[PDB]
RNA sequence: GAAGGCGGCUCUCUGGUCUGUAACUGACGCUGAGGCUCGAAAGCGUGGGGAGCAAACAGGAUUAGAUACCCUGGUAGUCCACGCCGUAAACGAUGAGUGCUAAGUGUUGGAGGGUUUCCGCCCUUCAGUGCUGCAGCAAACGCAUUAAGCACUCCGCCUGGGGAGUACGACCGCAAGGUUGAAACUCAAAGGAAUUGACGGGGGCCCGCACAAGCGGUGGAGCAUGUGGUUUAAUUCGAAGCAACG
């Protein structure tokens, strides 16, 4: 329950934001989401949006009991900022920052754009 | 602009995959290849660095990433 | 306009009071240029309020302005096949505007024999948060922190 | 690399090209019908395989409808080996070869020279690869030592548009269909480039009671007036989006 520290994991997308806050070897201790706090068509996509998932996130792994934390950021989207910032003001140091989005390396087939 | 070669004023040549102390400084951070126009070698060289910073990373003298 | 803003003419203070948002009232409740029967209005709602309660006619209704002025309107905004609010943070003169708008309109809506009395009441009202003015201060507020996502535009 | 096309890495085998060299053969070359070979992707046959993507298809939506665009799934197929197919906006929409004809600039692979501690810089030169541009060419756009200039050799191809790349025949192909390839009849145009306008669910700049912000109305009732229909012997004639209808 009660831990000093973990990760930030933020995976933000064109329709949602996902913060989810686990140990540094991988279990996880809190998660929410914008349609988790009651969000709904485009709201999901917001700052705003991911500013509330990172405050009930970090509102119950606080209630567990930790105070700092390193980020993972991974995926378009424009909640990082957002909700960075709001971790840092609900309280965890933000210890450290990357960035793990996937480079294909060319490796998959790509779906059909949203035309013809 | 007019830059130089690390390779020709060095007056080195057959690169080896093995030197590191030589390829990593053609590396920026995440193990990427830095541009022949941001460091200013030539064709030549600049191919054989491709292939010795290739072989070094499948020999893991280097990593593809971080 | 495409020209950007326009100055206002400045406000006539009131004779027996020497207040702005008196006079201005005068001028919403106003119907067909009669600023006497306006202002006789207000003076004699105003004299109810004195007789109902001892602090100031002037300062009751300006806990009534506080208490009924906005700080966040919704503004429309047509994103292609969605229009949606946005909020809005007010301008001082935004806000004393719709808190007599809604003061005013409630008021001759309220179901009372005489002006002087609808207005007295929605005041008074106002003042101690019961009126439907401060309804309609506490939906758009609502609609703000409702579409409150929307702060980057 | 002749083209199609070819980007991780190593090895096996192998092709063409460039530079000098001026030893050697001594016009042996170029083009090249007809033939032979290669040949994007789709597609066909046999057998594997199949992560993702995805025709067909399903469902949800949208829509007047939507046999589509959007979404969620998803089969052949995409992949490997062999054998077929032999088509493309297979395009530099420019056949191959040779020579001559201002210059400028970058760049790839070299060579030579004059310097430079080397590096490097400079000058010359070959083979390519881009941009600007003189002459000239061009209907114009544009091209211009990588010609669409001046010339010569050879091959292929065109003789208005459509019918029609259809039919008949022949050849090829497992098939799909490919190669060759007309006529009847029909039009007095079809077309290229550029110009002026107009238009744009194209861009940029600006303005207007144009929207916004607001106030008050019309549309609902009754009446007045005008108009349309309709009735009428006649209901005089004119006016018809903004710009006709007190
Ligand atoms: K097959
Ligand atoms: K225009
Ligand atoms: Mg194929
Ligand atoms: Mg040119
Ligand atoms: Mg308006
Ligand atoms: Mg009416
Ligand atoms: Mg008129």
């Amino acid at each position: 329950k009660n831990i000093e520290s973990g990760v930030a994991h933020i995976h933000s997308t064109f329709n949602n934001t996902i913060v989810m806050i686990t140990d540094t070897h991988g279990n996880a201790l809190a998660w929410s989401s914008a349609g988790s706090l009651g969000f709904k068509g485009s709201k999901k996509s917001t700052p705003f949006a991911a500013q509330m998932a990172a405050e009930a996130a970090t509102k119950v792994a606080m209630e567990h009991g930790l105070k700092t934390v390193d980020v993972t950021v991974k995926g378009p989207g424009s909640g990082r900022e957002a909700a960075i910032r709001s971790l840092q003001a609900t309280g965890l140091e933000v210890t450290a920052i990357r960035d793990v989005t996937p480079v294909p390396h060319n490796g998959c087939r790509p779906p059909k754009r949203r035309r013809v | 602009r007019r830059k130089v070669d690390y390779i020709a004023a060095n007056h080195i040549e057959y690169i080896d995959y093995k030197d590191t102390e030589l390829l990593k400084r053609f590396i920026s951070e995440r193990g990427k290849i830095l541009p022949r126009r941001v460091t200013g070698t030539g064709a030549k060289n600049q191919r054989k660095l491709t292939i010795a910073i290739k072989r070094a990373r499948i020999m893991g003298l280097l990593p593809f990433v971080s | 306009p495409r020209k950007g803003p326009v100055a206002k003419r400045d406000v006539l203070p009131d004779p027996i009071y020497n207040s702005k948002l008196v006079t201005r009232l005068i001028n919403r409740v106003m119907v067909d240029g009669k600023r006497g029967i306006a202002a006789n209005i207000i003076y004699n709602s105003f004299d109810i309020i004195k007789e109902s309660t001892g602090n100031d006619p002037l300062e009751v209704f300006e806990q009534a302005m506080k208490n009924v002025m906005p700080v966040l309107e919704v503004k429309a905004r047509r994103v292609g096949g969605s229009n949606y609010q946005v909020p809005v943070e007010v301008r001082p003169e935004r806000r004393t505007t719709l808190g007599l708008r809604w003061v005013v309109n409630y008021a001759r809506l309220r179901g009372e024999h005489t002006m002087e009395e609808r207005l007295a009441k929605e005041i008074m009202d106002a003042a101690n948060n019961t009126g439907a003015s401060v309804k309609k201060r506490e939906d758009t507020h609502k609609m703000a922190d409702a579409n409150r996502a929307f702060a980057h535009y």
